[PDB]
């Protein structure tokens, strides 16, 4: 029993996009099929239902007359169709299952089988590729001590980026922070790692930036200032 | 909506109470979701138990009022939890999530200021990024000095979720600046409040100096 | 791969299935053959994917309705039951069971909404729904109201629309026309224009459904409301004095609600059909049988006669099988999902004030 979603990526606002969401060890036809969307570090948001059997379609306030929900009962499929899609928009869009057992119930049983997600970007941006700028570790160390150092991670489009350290060699002490949305429509975050003041001139530390959806890879290296 | 945040230890009894079930009295379904994951059923019809969820997680309703209860919180579940209403039967709405985090002794920030790259700084712009590693609890203050000046609306900060192994977040907070506002200043400063600073922790630099 | 000699039997986690392992016990003392009934988490969902591979139990209980999609698919033996065991139904409960002519389950229990009411606030339920404007007017002075009802979904306003001519699909001799609808015919018109009526003269709120016509009607805050047996345990807990009855008449003639049967088919791949036929014809189908299900958890009434008849001794019994003759067999075509759509749209778009009753019915065809 699955729920396989696809459709989603990047649309800039006022476009179209046509969600899908395949079920298999049951019949769509006889449930209630769900649409919820969950925008970045918030909570879930319903956006639409359809119960075929029963010949009822249901939508959010936020999105009634932009999007229709429908379903291909012959191919087991719901759809989310998106029309004049805003920033707002923005957020990883899951389908679900409600079950149903007779035609008089209300809601009663929930949600129980849910789709793995699918993010949908709503921006004016182009997909773009980041600029990686060194946080260089303090001449002013702890004597003995801790030192931290890291790689910031500026301008690009759309999520997400890969950070890692010596090509994975160096995994203690990291960290990477989530995305921020900056007011030009760009990402921006920032990867640390904390280490020995010790080890600062003699081991080598390379932050490994990867962005897939501009096939970019950039391999910046950390060293400490320049006097 | 941003989740609301609950602090608790292994073995803590938790209740959480449905905010968004006081517009009707339909019933009320209860989701946990770990970070990365779709949500997971947990109770249906205010107190059924869904199958395979451990017995644990309880779900009641007296009145108006529907409460999700772990009668003693289990590692594994750490996570943020959901109620859902179903107001009119065709409308749906999930309330404000709740995430359930880790309790652990109060740990200070070590504090770490990073100047703009020189790299950075040809393109026109400086991000000045003032780090607080390692702490807890997850609530501190940022305060930015500009030559003593004090800066409000210029910066954002980001914060990790609690480290697998010690429980602590840490907080990134990039003041932006243009490459020419940074230059008419020397002296940059970020002040950290916290609960586990006696006083506050200022790290400081001059700009282009060693 | 289904076991030969030994019946397996699903029934939904709601029924008395405890009851009816008794009734296994007894086939198995007097026959030597075991009866395994077993309650599988939404059964009539595995049944279809089990089934399709020879796989499956020999018995499934479920309502009449989901049987059409089974018996289209293959799934379902044709059941054999003569004319004496045939005469010992009411005659309609066949109907419910039936599938391109062919009789594919046995009906067991028989369920349609009813009218319930307050004793304490109405002795005497009212006969017409001409009547529960002035009987409002009455309550109303009282802080209290006359009727609550689930209005947003068609399966709950469909009695009073087809009251006067309204309905589904033309049932002519076992089989459904797809193409005779009567939704849009002039005795819906007239069910539609009073329930219309009823909202605009402040006699119903036209954002009531299924939770809030419960909850007020189990707290006293109204003297009616409509729902089916399934809704009588949460009254049982309200304590409150209540009643069952027929169903208000419209322009003289009944309310029509859908009536549901619980139904027990035969697995296509089951190798004991003969002993399934036993099972079900001689065992369960009796006064015996049946009593033994009801004991455990009530089954409401029933397709057997000679059984329904003392359950009726309980007059919400009697109003259940009352309404349910007086209604019309739920059809379990697919077509039912464009007339569901069609009603819920005509009534949502009448009742806001949006469109005129006419205009509501045109356009949920269109």
């Amino acid at each position: 029993v699955q729920l396989v979603e696809s459709g989603g990526g990047l649309v800039q606002p006022g476009g179209s996009l046509r969600l899908s969401c395949a079920a298999s060890g049951f019949n769509v036809y006889y449930s209630s099929i769900h649409w919820v969307r969950q925008a970045p570090g918030k909570g879930l948001e319903w956006v639409a239902s359809i119960y075929s059997y029963y010949g009822s379609t249901s939508y959010a306030d936020s999105v009634k007359g932009r999007f229709t929900i429908s379903a291909d009962t012959s191919k087991n499929t719901a759809y989310l169709q998106m029309n004049s899609l805003r920033a707002e928009d923005t957020a990883v869009y899951y389908c679900a299952r409600e079950y149903h057992s007779y035609v008089y119930e209300p809601p009663l049983y929930g949600m129980d089988y849910w789709g793995q997600g699918t993010l949908v970007t709503v921006s004016s941006a182009s997909t773009k590729g980041p600029s990686v700028f060194p946080l260089a570790p303090s001449s002013k160390s702890t004597s003995g001590g801790t030192a931290a150092l890291g790689c910031l991670v500026k301008d690009y489009f759309p999520e997400p980026v890969t950070v890692s350290w010596n090509s994975g060699a160096l995994t203690s002490g990291v960290h990477t922070f989530p995305a921020v949305l900056q007011s030009s429509g760009l990402y921006s975050l920032s990867s640390v790692v904390t280490v020995p003041s010790s080890s600062l001139g003699t081991q080598t530390y390379i932050c490994n930036v990867n962005h897939k959806p501009s096939n970019t890879k950039v391999d910046k290296k950390v060293e400490p200032k320049s006097c | 909506q941003s989740p609301s945040s609950l602090s608790a230890s292994v073995g803590d009894r938790v209740t959480i109470t449905c905010r968004a079930s006081q517009s009707v009295s339909s019933a009320v379904a209860w989701y946990q979701q770990k970070p990365g994951s779709a949500p997971s059923l947990l109770i249906y019809s205010a107190s059924s138990l869904y199958s395979g969820v451990p017995s644990r997680f309880s779900g009641s309703r007296s009145g108006t009022d529907f409460t999700l209860t772990i009668s003693s919180l289990q590692p594994e579940d750490f996570a943020t939890y959901y109620c859902q209403q179903s107001p009119q039967g065709y409308l749906v709405t999930f309330g404000q999530g709740t995430k359930v985090e880790i309790k652990r002794t109060v740990a200070a920030p070590s504090v770490f200021i990073f100047p703009p790259s020189d790299s950075q700084l040809k393109s026109g712009t400086a991000s000045v990024v003032c780090l607080l590693n390692n702490f807890y609890p997850r609530e501190a203050k940022v305060q930015w000095s500009v030559d003593n000046a004090l800066q409000s609306g210029n910066s954002q900060e980001s914060v990790t979720e609690q480290d697998s192994k010690d429980s602590t977040y840490s907080l990134s907070s990039t003041l932006t600046l243009s490459s020419a506002d940074y230059e008419k200043h020397k002296v940059y400063a970020c002040e950290v409040t916290h609960q586990g600073l006696s006083s506050p922790v200022t790290k400081s630099f001059n700009r282009g100096e060693c | 791969k289904i076991e030969e000699g030994k019946l397996v039997i699903w029934i939904n986690g709601d029924k008395g299935y405890n009851g009816l392992a008794e009734v296994g016990k007894k086939f198995e003392k007097d026959t030597g053959i075991k009866v395994t009934v077993e309650h599988p988490d939404k059964l009539e969902e595995k049944f279809p994917q089990v089934a399709a591979t020879g796989d499956g139990p020999d018995i499934i209980f479920w309502a009449h309705d989901r049987f059409g999609g089974y018996a289209q698919s293959g799934l379902l033996a044709e059941i054999t039951p003569d004319k004496a065991f045939q005469d010992k139904l009411y005659p309609f409960t066949w109907d419910a069971v039936r599938y391109n002519g062919k009789l594919i389950a046995y009906p067991i229990a028989v369920e349609a909404l009813s009218l319930i009411y307050n004793k304490d606030l109405l002795p005497n339920p009212p006969k017409t729904w001409e009547e529960i404007p002035a009987l409002d007017k009455e309550l109303k002075a009282k802080g209290k109201s006359a009727l609550m009802f689930n209005l947003q979904e068609p399966y709950f306003t469909w009695p009073l629309i087809a009251a006067d001519g309204g309905y589904a699909f033309k049932y002519e001799n076992g089989k459904y026309d797809i193409k005779d609808v009567g939704v849009d015919n002039a005795g819906a018109k007239a069910g539609l224009t009073f329930l219309v009526d009823l909202i605009k003269n402040k006699h119903m709120n036209a954002d009531t459904d299924y939770s809030i016509a419960e909850a007020a009607f189990n707290k006293g805050e109204t003297a009616m409301t409509i729902n089916g047996p399934w809704a009588w345990s949460n009254i049982d807990t309200s304590k409150v004095n209540y009643g069952v009855t027929v169903l208000p008449t419209f322009k003289g003639q009944p309310s029509k609600p859908f009536v549901g049967v619980l139904s027990a088919g035969i697995n296509a791949a089951s190798p004991n059909k003969e002993l399934a036929k036993e099972f079900l014809e001689n065992y369960l189908l009796t006064d015996e049988g049946l009593e033994a299900v009801n004991k455990d958890k009530p089954l409401g009434a029933v397709a057997l006669k000679s059984y329904e008849e003392e359950l009726a001794k309980d007059p919400r019994i009697a109003a259940t099988m009352e309404n349910a003759q007086k209604g019309e067999i739920m059809p379990n075509i697919p077509q039912m999902s464009a007339f569901w759509y069609a009603v819920r749209t005509a009534v949502i778009n009448a009742a806001s004030g949006r469109q005129t009753v006419d205009e509501a019915l045109k356009d949920a065809q269109t």
